[PDB]
DNA sequence: GCGGTCGAGTCTAGAGGAGCT
DNA sequence: GCTCCTCTAGACTCGACCGC
């Protein structure tokens, strides 16, 4: 009798696992509740529909320690935070004797015991270390001078760029390159300083965990977007008083509150060359010294009061587990960048060929003065500079007469040669070509000169009017006085006429326009004159149509590139496809790789047969801030975004590099709608105690994309747009987003509409959903009703984990303000809560099986693994143990013991070589469009559901 | 499209009668033949190939395989060049001293069976790689030959590309042309085996051994084989910018873009009015200066007969010509030619002993 | 004699097999291909030969002839370049606006059955008026005499005489002296007009030409000289074993190369030079990298025979003071120059010569 | 003696980050 | 719902050469 159910028809889980986790018997439904229930539901129709049950799992999880898993969970926590607790404790009751008098001048660490006494050691001899790493710039990226403060000792370590200035030193990095360190390594922004580490990037896992003073920083006192900008304009202010920016001087003035950091203004590891680092070695030395005697008082200050403020270990332990990040990456990484950069470079230089076309052949309207009925050409200049000169057969010629015609004609032409002393001494500079073509083509003397305009890029004026670019059908203008902003037609002469011949040859092949203003101070004979809309607001002109803001834009098909010509699209086809590589090059092509030697590699990885003694493998440690917001969500704008190959973006498969070492596979899966199941639980919840109580939860529980019941389909057929506009809208709402944030995205999606009509469909749609005002009637009521009561309480505790919300934001301090940002902090600290118990779970289960695996990459809600190749299975079981587990845990804590099957487990775990979004995709781009498994020898992926990894495994976890 | 083959026929790029020239000729071989400025525009095409590919490799070798293919009764004449580049692999595999990856390249024609026998004239790449390294290699010919035929071109996106697998499991890909109608086949590179070593040299398999680093291998063959007569048909449809044919609503000139790498004749050379002699004299000589530095020019002096300067002007242009001089009179006491460039239409009056170094370097900043 | 085509077939002038090359079947054009030293001399001589000929004249034209020509007369392969030639005429006369005289000038091969043979052939046909049909064959006599002298090293070889055939138009034909005797490599025929009749029966008024203001059918003349038979003589004319062949037609003009270590450090400066004459267009052998480095008078042998105009040498001064060994394959004569100076001098020698 | 040009300086606008080097 | 520091690139300007 697997087959379990709930009061509202949803199946359960099944009693085999119901009764492992959340013991016998449980409780007998409330007939109120029910009831309650059951009418909420029919209010919305949504009872009695149809659903076909999944076949009941049947599995034997391991022993749950203690009980109730709450306990269970609380008992692993504490086994895996003790011994780095027992080393910051350590470090809070340190004898640190004073300063170094002179710090030494050698290679590798230099104990500095009492009385300022250097002593060379091999390595820091200690468990626990507060660190801080210099690098030089100049040098490249490898560290230069270290300080590290043991709890009973000072240490240096200066490196061999500093200490010997050899002729040349290699330029790639290798851990013999690198800082030699249950070991405990605290730190202000620790990521960049754990970088620089040299057992960091080997593949098997030293137990060392990093504390990051920045993190806890941003756990205690946070500061969100809107209050980080008003705290840099000033520096209704109680919050002001307790909370600080990420800098270091600023967090040791808001814990420790001595004497200001003093922040050399030589800068010379950031702007000064390696001789000023080699003059200024004792002061730098002890400005770094400051730095991390900083550090160790705010540690010292900041380490009890996160334990007081958050104080479930889970949290700790899967802080400890997030530092710990890692991505293997090969040899094809350097292609992928000279891949990437080569393919951008051409499509760049195509689109400058291109716009040089275009304006060659705008030149032939000056004949017959045809450029003044150009509706983007008219205005510019086209006048011309007058030049200051200041028979029959006579048969074939003889053996000497064709040489004395050869002769004659070369004298005859070398006479010209003398006639120079009339040129000018300094060449006019093409006279005859119009005005506004002499500037962009160069001039002959120049010694870069290239043919044709070869000045010519996208920011000037005239590339918006050679390209003849129409936003909505309209040509585009510049004003001096108001910026860019296109022409509406019907109201050097401007040719009027031609314009409304083109916007009617645009409507039939595709007053009544609203934009941005009629604006007639700006007076274009029969034309208004509509700026373009500014991110920034209407109060501010665009300086250019080609800005990053526009991309959208261009895509919907309102910037486009005017008819007449295949060159106009093309280029802005071309804009549009480089887009990416162009804003994150510098990120992307300055990632620091370790490539590790052979001799550091394990025996798995140098006796697979994928393994090549011609191939390197490295490792790009992720410099992520495991709390980079007061959201606690780690921040790291490379790698943890959502990104993911495209057809039409440059080097955009930057992730699918991430390449696992032959032996090794990156099991890992994607949580199915975390953030809105969560918020689901939580109305149901706080509703009737059982899941699909509320319409939203049963619509989340019980909805196929496919079929289109689910919640952002119904949306978007109710208000008739684009899926991802709906998908944006949807998260925007959940999070506490008002109506002005719909219809300002409704005005911005779609232009036809107006202010009123974006007004009446937010309110139309805000009305079904939320429901009226605390709010009553509606499909999300009551989610909404227990996030602004969580939000609202005098000490805002996140309900599966018990971390308090930022003391910048603790309702005491800001008295009826950032109401959106603390209902946002309520669903997305339940989020980082859930990714913290994963975390804790998928290590006390890789622990105690002894599965030969470590933590990966955390990208959004994605969890992934780079576990050993025999064990990919039992990790993927491991995975989905881990997911029942949290998901019963979120439940438990929220007074629901009980769990749908539905969301009981993974849809899929992916097991793959690559960290792509679905093990089915090839990565085909403009940089890459050979695909993934031919350029470089990508297989595809498993995606074992979990009755396919049940098979595999036996269902036991022990090999 | 109707327009342009009267325009390559008109401006002699297309031989043959009017009725005797359709798209499924071109393609198919069967052309009466190509007007002297297509033999000059398809010269240059191969000029390039050679330059891009023979000249700079350090291992890429020309190789002469005969028309003619001897014995199995009787002969045939060959239908690709492949195969007599594989006659010579043992043969030039001590110019490299059994060293690889090394190439054979070869232009020349093949005939095509169609019940009339047609003919193309393609260029070909064998190259002997290792077998370690064969999805490298090809990768890598395949983005260096897409480059190749993207760079020349007024709109690379046309010349697009494929990944055809073949029967037997070996991969290849196919190049093509966005033409009017559709896309045609003009380049291919099939990632061979040694299948058709091993077949074509049975026995003892110790001659077909490449010193891959040290580990002796039988190599693997790649051929890249592409279609010049359609790569120059191609190039003809693209300079002609169809799609372009709001703004060219009134302004409709007939051009052939060539790329200036490629264009048949660079610079027409006129004269107006008298002298007769010394203008003569003096065309003359700027025509053998121009030659003498690797300058073709359309001697338009000599002909005894004129037109308008604007129906010249359009004769020119559908002739690919770069430039436009013009030797009046008034050169005789000061030098100066008028100088209308194809690409402007706009008159500059450049003294005539700067002119061969202009155009030099603005043919040589193309990457000449 | 055996031993010049032994050290052809040695170096990669003729390709195939020892006892596959025969006399006889290079002079038919029966032979198993051209090395790629014989395709890019080859080459070289088409280049000349079009610059001679087409480039600086005003009223020559390429001509595009096909091989197969599908005639009912069951299609048959090309003889002659002359029946092709004289397909354009009515389309050649509008390009120089029906002005005598004109010519069409090509460069192709010619299926001439022995077992096929085939030569490839320069032909030029010259639309002479009738009045001046014997000044202008002599005037294309002297001048392709002239030619076939110029690249030569003793021109008493190259010689020329008179003929006639069955119809009785006058014509020159040019003959090599080749070591073994007397072999023809050129043929002048003044031909008249029923070879323009014949395929043009009735209507010459689309035949007529412009001389003067009369309206004329033009006199065809036939020059046709067979490239490869010139490739053949060429050779022989070079033949210590050292082809001395001319620096306008030899096949590789430099040989760089490497002399004492590191290896790695003179690579880079060896694959610079090498980029840098190759932008230029100069030859160039590469030797550097070759590991089992020879001995440097047997590589000045192999060069020597290669038909190599300079022979450069890399080694450890060179990355220090810039001085490189230039061995002159004509007079033997070592010697050390700036690594700069070397494009410059090349380009002069080429261009003297 | 006089008028056309050439080049530093200033304003403006989009670009990145809100850390650490 | 928003600030700031700094960097590069483009347009316009004033004031000073210098060719005739
Ligand atoms: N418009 C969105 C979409 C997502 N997210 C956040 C919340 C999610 O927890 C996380 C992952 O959402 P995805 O968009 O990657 O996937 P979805 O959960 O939206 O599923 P689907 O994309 O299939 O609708 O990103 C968000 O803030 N705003
Ligand atoms: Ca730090
Ligand atoms: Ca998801």
């Amino acid at each position: 009798g697997q087959l379990r159910l709930n009061p509202l028809l949803i199946q359960m889980l099944s009693r085999g696992l119901h009764e492992q986790i959340f013991g016998c018997g449980g409780e007998m439904p409330d007939e109120a509740a029910v009831q309650r229930s059951v009418e909420h539901l029919q209010k919305h129709g949504l009872w009695g529909q149809p659903a076909t049950p999944l076949p009941d799992v049947e599995l034997r999880l391991p022993r749950l320690f203690g009980g109730n898993l709450d306990q269970h969970f609380r008992l692993l926590a504490q086994k895996q935070s003790l011994p780095y607790l027992e080393a910051a404790a350590s470090l809070l009751e340190a004898q640190l004797p004073p300063e170094p008098k002179s710090w030494a001048w050698a290679e590798g660490w230099t104990r500095y015991g009492p009385e300022g006494e250097a002593e060379p050691v091999a390595i820091p001899e200690e468990r626990a270390l507060v660190f801080d790493v210099e690098v030089c710039l100049a040098e490249g990226t490898c560290p230069t001078l270290a300080v590290a403060i043991s709890p009973s000792a000072w240490y240096s370590w200066c490196s061999r760029r500093l200490v010997e200035e050899r002729y040349s030193w290699t330029s790639q990095l290798s851990p013999a390159d690198l800082i030699p360190l249950e070991q405990l390594v605290v730190g202000h922004n620790v990521s960049f300083d754990r970088a620089h580490i040299r057992e960091q990037y080997l593949i098997q896992d030293s137990r060392m965990r990093f504390l990051d003073t920045m993190s806890m920083h941003m756990a205690i006192s946070g500061l969100s977007s809107f209050q980080r900008s008003l705290w840099m304009g000033a520096k209704s202010w109680d919050w002001m008083d307790i909370s600080s920016a990420n800098n270091l001087a600023d967090v040791h003035n808001l814990y420790v509150g001595g004497p200001p950091l003093e922040k050399e203004p030589r800068e010379l590891f950031v702007k000064g060359s390696m001789r000023d680092i080699r003059e200024n070695f004792q002061d730098l030395m002890q400005y770094c010294a400051r730095d991390v005697w900083a550090t160790f008082e705010v540690f010292q200050q900041q380490l009890p009061l996160f334990l007081e403020r958050c104080p479930h270990p889970v949290t700790l332990a899967g802080m400890l587990e997030m530092g710990v990040s890692y991505l293997p990456v090969n040899q094809n990484w350097e292609r992928y960048l000279t891949e990437a950069q080569n393919t951008y470079e051409e499509l760049q230089r195509e689109m400058k060929k291109s716009l040089m076309d275009l304006a060659n052949d705008a030149c032939q309207l000056l004949s017959g003065e045809r450029y003044k009925e150009d509706p983007w050409l008219w205005d510019l200049e086209w006048d011309l500079q007058e030049f200051k000169q200041k028979q029959e057969d006579p048969g074939p010629p003889s053996e000497e007469e064709e040489l004395q015609r050869s002769v004659t004609a070369h004298n005859r032409l070398q006479q010209l040669r003398s006639t120079t002393d009339l040129l000018p001494k300094r060449p006019q500079h093409l006279p005859g070509h119009p005005g506004w073509y002499r500037k962009l083509c160069p001039r002959l003397d120049d010694p870069a000169w290239a043919p044709g305009p070869s000045l010519l890029s996208l920011q000037m004026r005239v590339t918006p009017k050679l390209m003849a670019l129409t936003w909505d059908g309209f040509p585009l203008h510049y004003s001096d006085s108001h910026g860019w902003g296109y022409l509406v037609p019907g109201r050097v002469t401007c040719p009027y006429r031609a314009i409304e011949s083109l916007y009617r040859k645009h409507c039939l092949e595709q007053t009544y326009h609203h934009g941005n203003g009629p604006y007639n101070d700006v007076n274009i004979p029969g034309c208004w004159f509509f700026k373009l809309p500014h991110k920034d607001g209407n109060n501010y002109n665009v300086g250019s149509p080609f800005a990053k803001d526009f991309l959208p834009k261009m895509e919907d098909g309102t910037l486009q590139a005017g008819p007449g010509g295949a060159s106009g699209p093309r280029a802005l086809e071309i804009n549009k496809m480089i887009s990416f590589w162009r804003n994150a090059h510098k990120r992307i092509s300055s990632q620091m790789v370790v490539w590790l030697p052979r001799s550091a590699l394990p025996r798995v990885v140098t006796r697979h047969p994928s393994f090549d003694e011609e191939g390197h493998y490295g490792a790009i440690l992720p410099q992520v801030v495991t709390a980079g917001t007061i959201t606690r969500r780690a921040v790291e704008p490379t790698w943890l975004t959502a990104s993911n190959a495209r057809p039409d973006r440059v080097g955009s498969e930057l992730k699918a590099m991430v390449q696992a070492p032959p032996g090794y596979v990156l099991v890992g899966a994607d949580v199915d709608s975390q953030e809105l199941w969560i918020a689901a639980v939580l109305g149901d919840a706080h509703f009737a105690g059982m899941h699909g109580c509320t319409a939203f939860g049963w619509m989340t529980l019980q909805g196929r994309k496919s079929r289109g019941t689910d919640l952002h389909s119904k949306t978007a057929a109710t208000v008739g747009i684009s899926r991802e506009h709906a998908k944006i809208f949807n998260y925007g709402r959940i999070y506490g987003a008002g109506q002005s944030f719909a219809e300002r995205l409704l005005m911005q999606f779609n232009h036809r509409l107006t202010r009123q009509e974006a007004a009446e469909k937010a309110q139309q749609m805000y009305a079904v959903t939320k429901g009226l005002r605390a709010w009553t009637g509606g499909t999300e009521s009551e989610m909404f009703n227990k996030l602004e009561s969580i939000a609202m309480s005098d000490t805002p505790r996140t309900p599966v984990l018990g971390c308090c919300i930022s003391r910048a934001l603790e309702p005491s301090v800001v008295q009826g303000e950032f109401i959106t940002s603390r209902v946002n902090w309520v669903v997305q600290s339940s989020a980082v809560d859930y990714l913290h118990l994963m975390l804790v779970a998928m290590k006390w289960l890789f622990e105690e099986f002894a599965i030969d695996g470590r933590f990966c990459i955390s990208i959004h809600d994605e969890v992934r693994y780079l576990v050993r190749e025999e064990d990919r299975y039992r990790a993927a079981l491991a995975l989905q143990i881990t997911n029942l587990l949290t998901r019963c845990m979120f439940a438990y804590k929220l007074g629901l013991n009980d769990l749908p099957q539905s969301v009981a487990f993974f849809s899929a775990v992916d097991i793959d070589q690559c960290l792509r979004k679905e093990v089915t995709m090839d990565c085909k781009t403009p940089s890459n469009p050979t695909g993934m498994e031919r350029r470089y020898g990508i297989p595809q992926g498993e995606a074992l559901d979990i009755y396919q990894i049940i098979e595999l495994t036996k269902g036991s976890l022990e090999k | 499209s109707e327009a342009l083959l009267e325009i390559c026929q008109r401006r002699h790029f297309l031989s043959g009668s009017k009725q005797q020239l359709s798209r499924d000729s071109l393609l198919s071989g069967c052309h009466p033949g190509f007007g002297p400025l297509g033999v000059e525009l398809r010269k240059n095409l191969a000029a390039e190939w050679w330059t891009s590919v023979v000249v700079f490799r350090e291992q890429v070798f020309p190789v002469d395989a005969l028309h003619h293919k001897p014995g199995p009764t009787s002969g045939k004449l060959r239908e690709n060049l492949l195969h007599g580049a594989l006659e010579h692999y043992v043969n030039c595999l001590d110019l490299v001293n059994k060293r690889l990856p090394y190439g054979l390249a070869q232009i020349g024609v093949c005939f095509h069976p169609v019940k009339s026998i047609g003919e193309k004239t393609e260029a070909s790449l064998v190259w002997f790689t290792p077998p370690r390294t064969s999805n490298q290699w090809l990768d890598f010919w395949l983005r260096h030959r897409l480059q190749w035929w993207r760079k020349f071109a007024m709109s690379p996106s046309n010349f697009s590309s494929s990944d055809c697998q073949d029967e037997e499991g070996r991969k290849g890909n196919k190049l093509y042309y966005n033409f009017p109608w559709g896309k045609e086949l003009i380049e291919t590179l099939w990632n061979l085996g040694d299948h058709e070593l091993l077949h074509m040299y049975p026995g003892n398999v110790s001659k077909l051994h490449g010193r891959d680093g040290r580990k002796n291998v039988v190599p693997c063959v790649l051929s890249v084989n592409g279609d010049l007569d359609r790569g120059m048909l191609a190039y003809l449809y693209d300079s002609f910018q169809l799609t372009e044919n709001t703004r060219k609503k009134n302004l409709h000139r007939k051009v052939l873009k060539l790329h200036p790498c490629l264009a048949p004749i660079k610079v027409a050379l006129d004269v107006g009015r008298g002298p007769t002699l010394e203008l003569r004299q003096v065309c003359q000589g700027l025509f053998n200066e121009l030659l003498e530095n690797g300058i073709s020019v359309w001697p338009g002096y000599l002909e005894t007969m004129q037109s308008s300067l604007e129906q010249l002007y359009s004769k020119y242009d559908e002739m690919s010509i770069l430039f436009t001089v013009l030797v009046t009179e008034t050169t005789l006491e000061n030098g100066l030619i008028h100088l209308r460039s194809r690409d402007t239409t706009m008159k500059e009056m450049m003294h005539i002993s700067k002119l061969k170094d202009f155009l030099i370097k603005y043919i040589s900043s193309a990457k000449n």
